[PDB]
């Protein structure tokens, strides 16, 4: 045999990466970006049919970086199937000018990126759930482009660095039971906090989640577990056994409980402090939801 | 005891019944069979084997086709 | 207007209130509060810095030439990796006495213990209701001390 | 019986060559652009990744860390993904530098793969002649048809062509080659056996090993050199060179280069110079998997239903001519579909053996957009009767050997049993007429031994 | 007469556009021949954990061909895929698989949420002679006093494969309007090639929604129509209490390895005949075994699984639409907003609200698969408020 | 009451241990368990072949009449009882 694509989500929060200079780390977006790049390239080093899909994530945006919009790709769009005719980008190959034709539209791109420190949004932070989809509806493209005793082996990697963001939690959820349908692996390596929320994904998908050690001591890992087919994984013995998770509040107050109840037929489960819906203007119908205030 | 520099060919028993039919109608006396164990193994004097690479299948067709 | 009027108020409510559950709500807001003198903008000014200063240094490369070479943080690397190779000491044979521990509970205590479920989903169930004192029969509030004993 | 070892042989390629050479022969097998070329001859995913640590590991990682880096699933899988890895001499085994004995790779070809991984403007990557891209002269698909008909006057030539080939020494060594010959009046470049069987293969590697066998006939030049310049070519396409292969050159490098049109792999123009030009056909060497671009031309869907050959597609003769090896004798008209024979065809594999996988590429390989939306099962008996067959005609299994009868004892013959067992010198045995079937090459071993007691 | 007149057929529709170019047309014609009906939802109200009931029409017009070799065999095949797309959309919900057969009803399958079970039992269903008559009333009378006993805060509907035939029953099946329209249980039909109007009266007097079986295609259009959660009749309930977070149980916690296996005849859960050694956990029973995100046996309450089934619907109802235009804005470099390409076979898709220009592989990826624009997305959340 | 328990053995392998282990009675056997299959589980000897038969078998009653001189008794309407239920 299949073509074994590969699908790469890096975090860059420039404010933590920023956050990253302000310790005078010994591991620098700059350190942090060129590994994976080769590891995006080692993805390559194992069949000339592999393919990549990097996107980061900007406070405005999320630009395709892997392989490119601008116009040293967007007349070229890659050599092997339909040919550009395009002499010099289209000449030199072979698992070193590859990357350097990918190194290039990634510098070139987050330069584009981390020229627009102008955020007057209101910390539009990580935003990671709207990046997704734009990986999922170019592979289904990529998908159509050749099936025909083509298996897609798509794999998603994510990469974590910062927090996630304020973004909504159905978006946030929605694509992954969208993946689940989508029957493609997601992985996840985290740098500074843990996300619970994305960890479930991980538990949707049961891909692989990671808290690093060390941010320096990120290139071993790296090179082992977040490295593909999922016949290195279901393979190769040796998996991050924990998947703590525990979960299951309720949104009227606060709370961390066992006992939910509908407050309307909009899906809404609210904490039991709740006399009147506030899901709505509708009345509740008077027989059920003071039974939840009765016993 | 006794050195025998035949070749050891292999194949059912449906044919290694029958190169001693080829034996018996060898142009020449037995070279053919040199000694065959049971029902797999057998031995030739090495001249016609190449020949008998294509002299055997040309011969078994012709004599079923009538 | 039924569920368009949903819409408008559990929204606004997963807007105000936007997932307040376990790890949702409280790692969120206090990392938000980490970001201290972002209004003030002089931790933005300095990441804006920060974002203007290693501008140039991804591209470069060569200080991206070589961020590999640290083998120090291989053997660590290598350490937890073989740390979680090899854990030990756990009770290897967990079972073998479970098929004794199988076939005397399941010949009656599997369906000796269904018949109280019969029984005491419905011994939840009236007093599932009772406080309301409605469905306060004496088929029922006896019906609790009955197969109580039993 | 019949070789069968010369048609694919794709990892042994980088392994029986290599290993039958010594390590300062293969120390200069780690040029630069030779890095590419172990990584995918070989095709473990095992041991593909037991490199990717080594960028990152210049310590020597103690051997029982990866001997136990995967347990019980598929231990074999991973003693097979590993004394290979180690059989192409790429790793040391540290004797005891903490202790035990922790492997490690050659570190002159980490050398030579990490500049192949990240950084170096090097004299492969950059600074003395590699590449150049001028203004556009010449383009690619023209040169794709000298890509296409190169190999027609390659393979119409093995077998035959009224047409002629061009003034050739490489005839003299495919006659050499024992896939032609030619008897001594005149030297008819017919075919001996296994031409028929390259007829039978589509893929460049053989060309590639008798290229690599180019220097084995009384040559002194770099064979370091030629196989760098294997890999210069598996290059896509796309760059003519301001005469970028004289800024470049060496002695072979350019005079086997006039072979390389000859071989139609390089495009020269007047002079035989002024520029290079590497071919399309620079990939499908790089695997000789079968491979999803290696479809030449694309004709269409076939069938075989009802097993009786079942196409048309008139394309040109040179399939034309590997269906003339393969269906004659009620050929028809502007459509290709010479009907079906059980023995004819069947007969059309005696020059060649077994064409079992070559049934089932040209399968794959007749009218090429036939996967496209056709069944997986695209013979479902049809395979089977190929099989059978050649499952047929192949009665013999030619083997020579030495036979010990009469033997005078019972017991001191299962002794000679564990003697030649021992050696490995048996084939066969019949106990119960005291019987052992034993190598002629190492008779001599017992005679030897049976002489001395 | 007609052997030139069969062939009066044949001989026109055989011509084209002649000279040059033909044969082209009647190719034009078949993809126009396509593009059937798309969505036409928009819906709000209703629509919530459903309580379906198949209803098996087994007769003798199964033996009938028309779409296949049976018509059980166009109907029980695409169930299983109607199971588990429902099942994908709705696991809030749960379906009685129902078989009228011989002037009766057998209740095949228990009103349930677990997919092998109703699965298996089609595939236990492949060999059904369908000998008899059916029966509708008994079909009634088990979808009665099963759902009789559902709470009123249930949603109550009713799912009948109906082969089109004569309603073979007795006992004042139009008496059961009355029956059913004051039970609050709704009843939908689709007719299998034909139309029963008692039945189309039936639906009618029920807010059920009834249909004919067209073809195999349109057999799956109707489904599809009827995977969604319908607006059904106002009044049924608001509220529904007591949804038992579970937890996940690892069993290692604390005491490592202290039971061999965690179902014992004893063990508060265990509840299925197998063996276990601790996944699950529910709030109320506290009851450990095979993991289940739908419901128990003695606590008796909604084993709910929120990231999975409160999340389902959640976001399946708050949809808005594209446009098209034929017209050339090139936005982007002549691209797709979201695949980044171009065919332009004039319908460049655009966002309501955020008017992105996206294509038909962009705009089924979202109506079919994504639900919504993420477009949207980085334009809703950073002025978000 | 008596042919469910016997009928049934899994059933009465439940209702055996509340005599054998002493739980509960006959009594209270069928008080709180069974309770709503009083309609469930008795709906199959009520309706067989849909009683209260009028526009069902009235359809199949002319043309199985007859097929032998004594092709009848087949089980319990087999080919005779509702001709004798409308009547
Ligand atoms: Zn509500
Ligand atoms: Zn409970
Ligand atoms: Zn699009
Ligand atoms: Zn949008």
């Amino acid at each position: 045999d299949e073509l074994n694509l590969l699908v790469i989500v890096v975090d860059a929060n420039p404010i933590w990466w920023g956050k990253q200079a302000l310790k005078e780390s010994q591991f620098t977006l700059s350190k942090c970006i060129d590994a994976v790049m080769v590891l995006g390239n080692s993805h390559l080093f194992m069949n000339r049919s592999n393919k990549l899909a990097v996107i980061a994530s900007h406070i405005q945006e999320s630009r395709f970086l892997y392989p490119g919009k601008n116009g040293r790709l967007g007349d070229f769009f890659g050599d092997p199937g339909n040919p550009p005719e395009f002499n010099p980008s289209g000449s030199k190959d072979g698992k070193y000018e590859l990357l350097t034709s990918a190194n290039e539209v990634i510098v070139e791109e987050i330069k584009d990126l981390m020229t627009k420190s102008d955020i007057k949004g209101q910390h539009t932070e990580t935003l990671l759930a709207g990046s997704l989809a734009k990986a999922l509806c170019y592979i289904h493209r990529m998908n159509k482009e050749v099936k025909d005793n083509q298996e897609m082996k798509s794999r998603i990697l994510v990469i974590k660095a910062a927090e996630d963001s304020a973004l909504q939690y159905m978006n946030f959820m929605n694509v992954i039971f969208a993946a689940q349908k989508q029957n493609i692996l997601i992985d996840a390596c985290v740098l500074d906090s843990d996300s619970g929320l994305l960890q479930q994904a991980c538990d949707i998908t049961g891909g692989l989640y990671l808290k690093v050690p060390q941010m320096p001591s990120l290139l071993q890992y790296l090179l082992w577990v977040f490295l593909p087919d999922q016949d290195q994984r279901s393979q190769l013995i040796l998996p991050p056994p924990v998947h703590v998770d525990y979960r299951a509040a309720c949104f009227c107050h606060r709370n961390l409980i066992e006992i939910g109840y509908v407050c309307s037929v909009c899906l809404s489960i609210f904490c039991n402090f709740s006399p009147i819906c506030t899901t709505c203007e509708t009345a509740f119908k008077i027989s059920l939801p003071p039974v939840l205030k009765a016993k | 005891v006794n050195v025998l520099k035949g070749v050891l060919i292999e194949c059912d028993p449906a044919m290694k019944q029958f190169l001693l039919y080829l034996d018996e109608s060898n142009a020449l006396g037995k070279k053919f069979i040199i000694q065959d164990i049971d029902d797999t193994h057998v031995f030739v004097i090495a001249e016609l084997v190449n020949v008998l690479q294509e002299r055997v299948g040309e011969l078994m067709d012709q004599n079923a086709f009538s | 207007k039924r569920a368009k009027l949903q819409e408008s108020i559990e929204y606004e409510d997963l807007g105000k209130n936007n997932s307040v559950k376990t790890i949702a709500l409280n790692l969120k807001k206090s990392d938000r509060y980490y970001h201290g003198p972002t209004p003030i903008q002089s931790l933005q000014y300095a990441t804006s810095q920060d974002i203007i200063n290693s501008f140039q240094s991804i591209r470069q490369e060569m200080e991206a030439y070589t961020p590999k070479l640290t083998q120090v943080l291989s053997s660590s690397a290598a350490s937890s990796t073989i740390t979680a190779l090899s854990p030990g000491g756990a009770l290897m044979q967990g079972g073998t006495q479970q098929a004794i521990n199988q076939m005397v509970p399941n010949d009656i205590q599997s369906e000796l213990k269904h018949l109280y479920v019969a029984v005491g989903e419905l011994l939840r169930h009236f007093w599932s209701c009772f406080p309301v004192n409605t469905p306060f029969l004496e088929e029922k509030v006896v019906k609790m001390k009955s197969n109580l004993e039993r | 019986s019949r070789g069968l070892n010369r048609v694919h042989l794709q990892c042994r390629n980088l392994q029986e060559f290599l290993g039958g050479l010594s390590p300062g022969v293969l120390d200069r097998l780690y040029g630069h652009p030779a890095t590419c070329l172990a990584v995918f001859r070989e095709l473990p995913s095992l041991a593909k990744n037991w490199v990717m640590r080594m960028l990152f590991l210049e310590q020597p990682l103690p051997q029982a860390a990866v001997a136990l880096w995967v347990k019980k699933e598929f231990s074999k899988a991973q003693e097979e993904s590993t004394g290979l890895l180690s059989g192409l001499r790429i790793w040391h085994t540290q004797l005891l530098p903490g202790g035990l004995q922790g492997l490690i790779l050659n570190p002159i070809f980490r050398q030579n793969l990490r500049i192949a991984l990240l950084g170096g403007g090097k004299a492969w990557s950059d600074d003395t002649s590699q590449l150049g891209p001028d203004k556009h002269a010449r383009d690619v698909p023209s040169l794709d048809k000298y890509a296409e008909e190169r190999w027609e006057v390659v393979l119409h030539f093995m077998v035959g062509s009224p047409s002629a080939a061009v003034s050739q020494d490489l005839a003299q060594l495919l006659s050499q080659a024992g896939l032609m010959k030619s008897t001594e009046p005149g030297e008819p470049p017919c075919i001996t056996s296994a031409g028929f069987q390259f007829l039978l293969l589509d893929t460049p590697a053989q060309l590639w090993y008798f290229m690599l066998q180019y220097l084995q006939t009384a040559q002194s030049r770099g064979m370091d050199l030629v196989e760098i310049l294997s890999f210069l070519f598996q290059l896509s396409f796309s760059t003519l060179g301001k005469d970028y292969s004289v800024e470049g050159m060496s002695d072979s490098l350019l005079n086997f280069l006039q072979h390389l049109r000859e071989f139609g792999l390089v495009f020269q123009r007047k002079r035989k110079s002024r520029r290079y030009y590497p071919t399309r056909l620079a990939i499908n060497l790089s695997s000789g998997v079968s491979g999803a671009g290696g479809t030449v031309h694309q004709p269409g869907f076939i069938v075989v239903e009802t097993n009786y050959r079942l196409y048309a597609y008139t394309e040109s003769e040179l399939q034309i001519a590997l269906i003339a090896l393969f269906s004659e004798m009620l050929y028809r008209f502007p459509n290709m579909v010479v009907a079906q024979v059980t023995r004819e065809s069947v007969q059309q594999a005696i020059a060649s053996g077994i064409t079992a996988q070559q049934i089932i590429h040209f399968l794959r390989t007749r009218a090429h957009p036939v996967m496209l939306k056709q069944t997986p099962v695209l013979p479902p008996t049809i395979t089977d009767q190929i099989r059978l067959w050649e499952l047929e005609r192949d009665r013999l299994r030619f083997t020579e050997g030495v036979l010990y009868n009469q033997f005078l004892s019972q017991v001191d013959f299962e002794l000679l049993l564990a003697h030649a067992r021992e050696l490995g010198v048996l084939v066969f045995e019949n106990s119960a007429k005291r019987l052992m079937v034993v190598t002629p090459a190492g008779h001599s071993d017992v005679k030897r031994f049976w002489k001395r007691q | 007469r007609w052997e030139g007149g069969y062939e009066r057929t044949w001989e026109i529709l055989k011509e084209d556009e002649s000279g040059s170019l033909k044969a082209t047309i009647e190719d034009i014609l078949f993809k126009a021949k396509r593009k059937r009906v798309f969505e036409h939802h928009g819906q709000v109200r209703l629509g919530m954990m459903r309580h379906l009931y198949v209803v098996v029409d087994g007769s003798r017009t199964m033996e009938d061909q028309d779409l296949k070799p049976n018509r059980l065999t166009c109907t029980l095949k695409l169930l299983e895929y109607f199971v588990e797309e429902y099942f994908d959309q709705n696991p809030i919900s749960q379906i009685g698989i129902i078989v009228t057969k011989s002037k009766r009803a057998e209740k095949l399958t228990e009103l349930s949420g677990n997919p092998r079970k109703h699965i298996t039992s089609l595939k236990k269903a492949v060999d059904m002679t369908c000998h008899g008559e059916p029966s509708l009333y008994n079909s009634l009378s088990i979808a009665m006093q099963t759902l009789k006993h559902m709470p009123g805060h249930t949603s109550r509907e009713v799912l009948i494969i109906f082969s089109s035939l004569t309603t073979c029953d007795p006992s004042n099946i139009y008496d059961l309007i009355k029956t059913l329209k004051a039970a609050k249980i709704r009843v939908s039909v689709i007719g299998l090639s034909a139309e029963v109007r008692v039945c189309t009266v039936l639906a009618r007097e029920t807010g059920g929604t009834y249909h004919v079986i067209l073809d195999e295609s349109h057999y799956k259009e109707l489904l599809t129509h009827h995977v969604s959660p319908p607006p059904a009749s106002s009044s049924s309930e608001c509220s529904l209490i007591r949804m038992g977070f579970p937890q996940h149980t690892i069993a290692s916690l604390s005491d490592q390895d202290a039971k061999p296996s965690f179902s014992m005849a004893h063990l508060d859960g265990n509840t299925e005949p197998g063996l276990t050694l601790g996944g699950y956990f529910c709030p109320q029973c506290r009851a450990k075994y095979c993991e289940l995100p739908v419901e128990c046996k003695i606590c008796g309450l909604t084993l709910v699984s929120a990231p999975h089934l409160a999340r389902s619907y959640h976001h399946l109802f708050p949809l808005d639409a594209f446009q098209e235009i034929p017209l050339e804005e090139y936005n982007g470099e002549r691209f797709c907003y979201g695949c980044q390409g171009e065919l332009k076979d004039q319908h460049v898709y655009v966002c309501a609200v955020c008017q992105n220009v996206f294509c038909v592989d962009c705009d089924v990826f979202v109506h079919d698969s994504l639900h919504c624009c993420p477009g949207c997305i980085h334009k809703i959340p950073a002025p978000s408020g | 009451k008596n042919r469910m328990l016997q009928e049934d053995p899994v059933l009465f392998q439940l209702y055996k241990d509340l005599v054998v282990s002493q739980v509960i009675s006959a009594e209270e056997f069928w008080a709180n368990r069974l309770n709503v299959n009083a309609t469930d589980s008795s709906s199959t000897s009520n309706h067989k072949q849909d009683v209260g038969i009028s526009a069902a078998f009235l359809a199949d009653v002319r043309p199985q009449t007859d097929g032998c001189n004594g092709l009848r008794y087949n089980l319990t309407s087999d080919i005779i009882e509702s001709i004798f239920r409308t009547y």
